[PDB]
RNA sequence: AGGUUCGUGGUAGGAGAGCGUUCUAAGGGCGGUGAAGUCAGACCGGAAGGACUGGUGGAGCGCUUAGAAGUGAGAAUGCCG
RNA sequence: GAAAGUUAUAAAUGAAGCGGUCUGGAAAGGCCCGCCAAAGACGGUAACAGCCCGGUAGUUGAAAUGGCUUUCCCUCCAGAGUGGAUCCUGAGUACGACGGAACACGUGAAAUUCCGUCGGAAUCCGGGAGGACCAUCUCCCAAGGCUAAAUACUCCCUAGUGACCGAUAGUGAACCAGUACCGUGAGGGAAAGGUGAAAAGCACCCCGGAAGGGGAGUGAAACAGUUCCUGAAACCGUGUGCCUACAAGUAGUUAGAGCCCGUUAAUGGGUGAUAGCGUGCCUUUUGUAGAAUGAACCGGCGAGUUACGAUUUGUUGCAAGGUUAAGCGGAAAAAGCGGAGCCGUAGCGAAAGCGAGUCUGAAUAGGGCGCAUAAGUAACAGGUCGUAGACCCGAAACCAGGUGAUC
């Protein structure tokens, strides 16, 4: 059978033009009194998946 | 297709068993102990090709020592004197000469003695 | 090339298309296509039984502990005498096919290669009134063939398939069925003029 | 057929493990010693991390998918120079020539490249720069 | 193809080059004036291995270039004799 | 209910060498000559046969019964138009509440279908759907029924095929096999092929109660003699060249006399008084001669595979392009046809959208991702991964249907 896409990953990753993955920051739900405005300004942007993680998760989001 | 294992196993094992001719009992009959015995023989031969040279040098040195003591010398003094005189005859030739042609040995001993 | 007649006498000359019979053959392509066509022929009817398809089993031969024997779980395990086979053969297909352009290049290459070695004979016609293998053998003797041959004919050739059927190095094909494996399998190629025209216009 | 030789480097011989120690893949067959990964059928899932929370569970989900989403077949200006000047480029002509076979939701002309010919171009959409570039060479644009 | 220099202990492990077994295709061969198998020899190659000669045997089997694998056992308190 | 045709279930005919010679037990083999072929398929025959036999291609044949196809017979038959008073168009039904189930859809913003229980319509100025629902529009007419082909499978019969097995293999079963045997029963479940071309299967004599031998005879062979082709190793014996009864031995190896031989002929073979050195193999370990594990010995069998996807490397074809799938065609071929689809040629954004840029932002700011700074695609081969038992062997247990109170 053809292999299945990890549905949970496809809901929160994004493929860029050079073939690598773009993600969102993960400290951004509910405790905003306990972190400063600099932190919150920088946590609302996007990031990229590191090389060590990409080696591990490459094949489960292949399409 | 199917490959059945015929005629190669027997050939290999028979070669090993024949390499163990002359060993005691099962060691020249049965493959499993013959294989071990053949490996052990190969290892022993490898090591003894090194030990043979040093054993022969020991024998030559002892014979030269005995020959030189009859000329009022030691092996150590005789070898040092032969070095001082520029003589480059090795232990093998000196021991052969001692056993077989003692007159030339005495000649060389006189040469060494004068060198000292 | 020089045309010649069914009795062997010269009949003039014929020009063959340079795009089909005059290219530089691609030997690697021809080898790939031959191996593909030959793998496509095999049938693949072979199977074994694994430990679940052998009759019996199910019951444990003896207890796990206490008896002093090795632990066993079935009498049809792979290390038992009449037990199952571990992987073995299974029914499958071997046929594969590589792209169309490479196949056209392969047929052109093998056919030009036949031309270069002077192993191609162009023939004005080929007919026989009634099926007669003696007469076809005589015809094969008139032209110096004496070896394996592939005859390629078009319509209006009568009783050529029947008269050549009992001879064993000879194969007659109807000019739309020419293939790399069949050409490489015979030493000489004998072609009629109508068939070579049709071969040129196909490719 | 008795002298077949495939192109070199195109075929390699398979490797077989568990066939004696002179090959380097003998007893343990390249697996090491005594783990989960040494067993038959062993190993963990694709993204498993041994019990630490996996990376995808740490970051949020974003967005939604639009059901009325439109995507266009894209034409730049360089390929449009293969036409004789004075003609009328139409979607059907672009289909026939071979620039486009898939008309997703229309044809959009973009402005990457240069045109040196006067043409009248009919399409579903134009970018502003493409329209200016086409009109600067003496052509005309119409929205279908 | 020839030089110069530096190297050549090794477990887990990575890389390379090969030996041998069964079958298929083509070429080219052997064989009742004796095939395969089996037995014995003081022969050849760097290894896996390969010949030659004689006995037994009494009908099939190598070689070359390719291709495909039920592909090589000394150990599993392994299974059967 | 008839007739014609065809087909199935027995069959008939059917070309060409007793060719010479060699070896041999025997010629189909070797050498030298011929011939047939719409027939050089297969099998047999004293060794390997197109021309010896049964046959093969081609051409014929059916009393009887079955099937199929046509024709006759037989049987049964109203279909157009124009109108719009009145009438009809599936009721405890459709739907709704509650509890469940099926829908890829786990109650969810949940349309659609079904079941149990309660309530419960309209009827042409009517009713349903378009993923809650309302309005507009569009499409349709439930609560009655029947319907061939394209699709699934093989206990069988006929004709064949295989880079499928070859007696521990292939079916459990090539042999009087679901048998012998085990069990109260349900149930479990073997081992076991080969004389020779032809029985020509050893008249007769001798030892012995016989069995079994030694001759004689048959045969190419009896060292093929009714478990009979070949006939390995373990294991058991008889004979003999060299050594051995003052010696402490993982059994060899290196040095080495003496004695005895004579080879694939080469700085050769067997045995060895005496001298030096020397704690098996495997597994598992920081570390094993280990007083840790496994193996009595010999033989056979016994473990990384296949299918479909992903990625990377190599090779080949074409190249801003590359490539067909199912299907048609055919010989279980090879072409040709088939462009539906798929990947690439443009990105950025959650999205509307804009586009060599875009998003954020009040911003002609800065920053993120892209372009400048362009090569892909189809097929095969190697490595690794995913879904499958997934390198092989091994639990204690769990569930479902049966069999047992002859203890
Ligand atoms: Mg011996
Ligand atoms: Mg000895
Ligand atoms: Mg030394
Ligand atoms: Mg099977
Ligand atoms: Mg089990
Ligand atoms: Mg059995
Ligand atoms: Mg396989
Ligand atoms: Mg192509
Ligand atoms: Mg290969
Ligand atoms: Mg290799
Ligand atoms: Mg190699
Ligand atoms: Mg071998
Ligand atoms: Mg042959
Ligand atoms: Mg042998
Ligand atoms: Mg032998
Ligand atoms: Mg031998
Ligand atoms: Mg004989
Ligand atoms: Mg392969
Ligand atoms: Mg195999
Ligand atoms: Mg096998
Ligand atoms: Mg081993
Ligand atoms: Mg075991
Ligand atoms: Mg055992
Ligand atoms: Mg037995
Ligand atoms: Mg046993
Ligand atoms: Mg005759
Ligand atoms: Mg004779
Ligand atoms: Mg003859
Ligand atoms: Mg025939
Ligand atoms: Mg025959
Ligand atoms: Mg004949
Ligand atoms: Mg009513
Ligand atoms: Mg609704
Ligand atoms: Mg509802
Ligand atoms: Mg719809
Ligand atoms: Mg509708
Ligand atoms: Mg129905
Ligand atoms: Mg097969
Ligand atoms: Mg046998
Ligand atoms: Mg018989
Ligand atoms: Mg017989
Ligand atoms: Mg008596
Ligand atoms: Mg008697
Ligand atoms: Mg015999
Ligand atoms: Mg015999
Ligand atoms: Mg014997
Ligand atoms: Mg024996
Ligand atoms: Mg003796
Ligand atoms: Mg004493
Ligand atoms: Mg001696
Ligand atoms: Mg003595
Ligand atoms: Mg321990
Ligand atoms: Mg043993
Ligand atoms: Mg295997
Ligand atoms: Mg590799
Ligand atoms: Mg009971």
């Amino acid at each position: 059978p053809k292999m299945k896409t990890h549905r949970g990953s496809a809901k929160r990753f994004k493929r860029t033009g050079s073939g690598k993955l773009k993600r969102r920051h993960g400290f951004t739900s509910h405790m905003f009194a306990n972190k400063s405005q600099k932190q919150k300004r920088k946590l609302r942007k996007s990031a990229m998946v590191s090389a060590g993680d990409f080696k591990r998760i490459r094949q489960m989001v292949a399409k | 297709p199917r490959v059945k294992g015929g005629t190669v196993t027997r050939k290999r094992r028979k070669k090993i068993v024949k390499l163990a001719k002359g060993y005691y009992g099962s060691k020249h009959l049965l493959f499993k102990v013959a294989n071990q015995a053949v490996m052990k023989s190969y290892q022993y031969a490898y090591r003894d090709r090194r030990q043979k040279k040093r054993d022969f040098r020991r024998l030559w040195i002892a014979r030269i020592n005995a020959a030189a003591r009859m000329q009022d010398l030691s092996y150590s003094k005789l070898m040092h004197g032969l070095k001082l005189a520029g003589i480059d005859i090795n232990r093998k030739m000196l021991a052969d000469l001692a056993v077989n042609d003692i007159a030339s040995f005495n000649t060389l001993a006189d040469s060494a003695k004068k060198a000292l | 090339l020089s045309l010649l007649k069914q009795d062997g006498t010269n009949a003039g000359e014929i020009t063959l298309n340079d795009t089909v019979f005059g290219i530089e053959p691609n030997e690697k392509v021809v080898v790939d296509v031959i191996l593909s066509q030959r793998a496509s022929l095999r049938q693949g009817t072979h199977k074994v039984k694994n430990r679940s398809e052998v009759r019996g089993g199910g019951r444990k031969p003896w207890r796990q502990k206490g008896t002093g024997r090795a632990r066993q779980g079935s009498i049809r395990s792979p290390q038992w005498r009449g037990g199952g086979v571990v992987f073995g053969p299974t029914p499958r297909s071997y046929a594969y096919k590589l792209p169309k352009k490479v196949r056209r290049l392969a047929i052109k290459s093998i056919l030009s290669s036949k031309v270069n070695e002077e192993k191609l004979v162009v023939l004005e016609g080929l007919t026989f009134d009634a099926p007669k293998t003696k007469e076809f053998a005589a015809f094969l003797k008139n032209i110096s063939v004496d070896t394996k041959a592939l005859i390629v004919v078009a319509g209006e050739s009568e009783n050529v398939e029947l008269s050549a059927r009992n001879l064993q190095g000879i194969t007659v094909i109807p000019a739309e069925s020419i293939s790399v494996l069949e050409v490489a399998k015979h030493d000489k190629l004998i072609i009629t003029k109508a068939a070579v025209e049709k071969v040129e216009e196909v490719l | 057929l008795h002298e077949l030789k495939p192109s070199e480097g195109s075929r390699k011989e398979r490797n077989r493990v568990g066939r004696g120690t002179g090959s380097g893949n003998g007893k343990t067959s390249g697996r090491g010693h005594k783990g989960q990964k040494a067993r038959s059928g062993g190993g963990v899932r694709l993204g498993f991390e041994g019990g630490q929370l996996p990376l995808f569970r740490r970051i949020p989900k974003r967005g939604f998918t639009n059901i009325n989403r439109k995507e266009f077949a894209i034409v730049n200006l360089d390929v449009l120079n293969r036409f004789e000047d004075g003609t009328e480029v139409t979607p059907e002509l672009l289909i026939e020539t071979g620039i486009i076979r898939n008309e997703k939701s229309g044809i959009k002309i973009l402005s990457d490249g240069n045109i040196e010919k006067k043409l009248t171009v009919k399409a579903n959409k134009f970018s502003a720069a493409a329209k200016e570039a086409i009109e600067a060479a003496g052509g005309k644009t119409e929205v279908i």
